């Protein structure tokens, strides 16, 4: 299933980067609910390799699915649910289930994982489990990447009556304690027919948690697919939603002067996007702001950014998820922690943003505000669309919401907005606060009509209004 | 996630480890250019160095035996024979070259060391 489960009036995925189990509680009541965010994606939960220096990528070598990692054990995890829940944010869980380790070693829970003797006594999975060793070097050959390790990781056998029963075990269980969906990592080096299998025999949703009787889990599944390969994101469609990553390259790449805004009219399936509504997109993701490349935007270019982050909030395209960041320089970097391992959690400190080196992206003025933006158009489509035929577009949605931006020159013009008569705070540059905006103000007249100011030396180079940030 | 991005174009560059094609052939069969062998080990090193920990063997993996891409393009396997140095002996000190004798760079596995190669 393609449905993610929200709450009523909320919206958008915030993949809360390497927190604990206790701070994601705490951000769901005192944060996510209010601006109205629809879920948090987190760290995989269950029991991981112990790697030297304790780097992000350790989340990514499976040793049990006990739950009991860094963020925190079960009784953490269950009351992070229920509090989230109750506070009609749901959870997405990383699952990692096409390999186990790349080395010997113990993992975060205490438990053995034998990467040479292929056991991992915690679930239990012996070298029957696995597929037989080789390596993946040929993407023109589905079986190679799909049937062998992949740098290296034992790789799982889902083929198996067995594997198959432990991982539906794993999941269902994840399932009694509330959670609304998964986020499937390598689902491209899986096979469709044995994901179509697994997927087919998780139960329906714990109503206990505020869901809908008889609502299915959402699923959300990784294939990195640019085109010209033997796989094809394609392939997965047909049993749940797929990470769309062709989003954040053509926008990256847009938004940094590498195409015409004014071509972003008919941004959708007719760039060789999936359609819409089988699509989960956002602008960067945990691994491609450490080795994108030039095209991905991240939180270290935050103007582009936030142009890029807004574009997507705006547009009626897909099913959107927000990165949550901790500050980094290197790519193999942890998150912040102190000698003995234990992770540091961030601080929510007097301007409402983080310390501690959490970059909390999704605490920008500019994204709970289009997040805000995006709850207020609901159920609208893309109207009075204007384009100086160049790097200056706008569009309304609907009656309900207008949004401008510029990539080149300033933008002074009167634009109809489709929106009616009212004083309007940009919720980029500012926000509804007890009577005033702290930033710029829009007044529309009565034909909808609005003289729209934004300047290219502005810190931001979009500006936003909607029927709920209205004076 | 991880092993996701070590291609060539991603976590790891196109036509990767470039330079250490001529220093495995000097250290192992004492054929390649006339430069300082301590030299090229440090450009070779540094372009290793440049690649993060979890893509390291994969790229070492690819400078021996190669990769076929999504353009269908394969890269790598830049250790071929070479006269008085087969392509074998080569090949068999490729995975040194992030111990601890040589750049010393942590891998995947935890350590200076590249399992699975
Ligand atoms: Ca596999
Ligand atoms: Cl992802």
């Amino acid at each position: 299933q393609k449905d993610a489960n929200f709450a009523s009036g909320r919206n958008s995925i915030v993949h809360l980067f390497e927190w604990k189990w206790n701070d994601i509680a705490d951000e769901c009541e005192r944060f996510l609910q209010p601006q109205g965010f629809g879920g948090v994606q987190i760290s995989p939960p269950n029991e991981y390799l112990v790697a030297d220096g304790r780097p992000w990528w350790e989340r990514y070598q499976p040793v049990s699915y006990i739950i009991n990692t860094r963020s925190g054990d079960e009784s953490a995890f269950t009351d992070m649910t229920r509090r989230c829940n109750d506070a009609g944010v749901r959870i997405y869980v990383d699952a990692v289930i096409n390999h186990m380790t790349g080395m010997n070693g113990v993992g975060t829970s205490g438990s053995s994982a034998d990467h040479d003797g292929m056991n991992y006594p915690a679930v239990p999975y012996g070298s029957g489990d696995f597929h037989s060793p080789c390596e993946v070097n040929n993407y023109q050959d589905a079986d190679n990447v799909r049937n062998c390790e992949l740098v290296g990781l034992r790789d799982l056998n889902q083929g198996s009556d067995y594997v198959r029963g432990v991982l539906i075990d794993y999941m269902n269980h994840m399932i009694d304690l509330g959670v609304a969906g998964f986020r499937v990592d390598a689902a491209k080096h899986m096979s469709p027919g044995d994901l179509s299998v697994i997927f087919s025999g998780l139960k329906n949703l714990n109503t206990d948690y505020g869901f809908a009787d008889g609502a299915r889990p959402f699923i959300y599944q990784e294939v990195i697919d640019l085109g010209g390969e033997a796989i094809s994101k394609n392939e997965y469609t047909g049993f749940g939603c797929v990470l769309e990553f062709q989003f954040g390259v053509s926008l990256g790449n847009a938004f940094q002067g590498g195409n015409q805004l004014k071509n972003l009219a008919n941004w959708g399936p007719e760039w060789g996007l999936l359609e819409g509504l089988d699509a989960v997109v956002f602008v960067d993701n945990h691994d491609n702001q450490r080795t994108g490349g030039s095209q991905i935007l991240t939180y270290k270019n935050p103007k582009p950014y936030k142009m890029a982050i807004a574009f997507m909030l705006a547009h009626p395209y897909g099913t959107t998820r927000i990165m949550s960041s901790f500050d980094f320089t290197d790519n193999d970097q942890g998150p912040p922690q102190d000698g003995s391992g234990n992770l540091i959690s961030p601080g929510i400190n007097d301007d409402n943003t983080c310390s501690n080196g959490y970059v909390c992206e999704h605490r920008w003025r500019q994204v709970y505000g289009m997040v805000g933006f995006r709850n207020a158009v609901e159920g609208t489509q893309v109207e009075n669309w204007w384009s100086n035929d160049d790097n200056q577009i706008a569009f309304s949605r609907g009656s309900q919401g207008f949004v401008a931006f510029t990539n080149g020159g300033d933008l002074n013009q009167n634009l109809n907005t489709g929106l009616p008569a009212g004083t309007y705070c940009d919720v980029i540059s500012g926000e509804l606060s007890g009577g005033s905006c702290t930033g710029k103000s829009v007044t529309v007249g009565d034909n909808g009509s609005a003289d729209i100011s934004l300047g290219s030396a502005e810190d931001d180079g979009v500006l936003a209004i909607h029927v709920n940030a209205k004076l | 996630s991880v092993g996701t991005s070590c291609i060539p174009g991603m976590a790891i560059p196109h036509n990767p480890l470039d330079s250490c094609r001529w220093y495995v052939s000097t250290r192992t069969c004492g054929v390649g250019p006339r430069l300082a062998t301590q030299e090229m080990k440090a450009r070779c090193c540094r372009q290793l160095e440049a690649i993060p920990a979890y893509c390291r063997c994969e790229a070492v993996r690819i400078l021996m035996d190669g990769v076929v891409t999504s353009s269908g393009q394969h890269e790598g396997r830049l250790l071929q024979d070479l006269p008085g140095c087969p392509r074998q002996v080569q090949r068999a000190f490729a995975p040194k070259l992030v111990t601890e004798v040589e750049c010393n760079l942590a891998t995947i596995h935890g350590g200076p060391f590249c399992l699975s190669l």
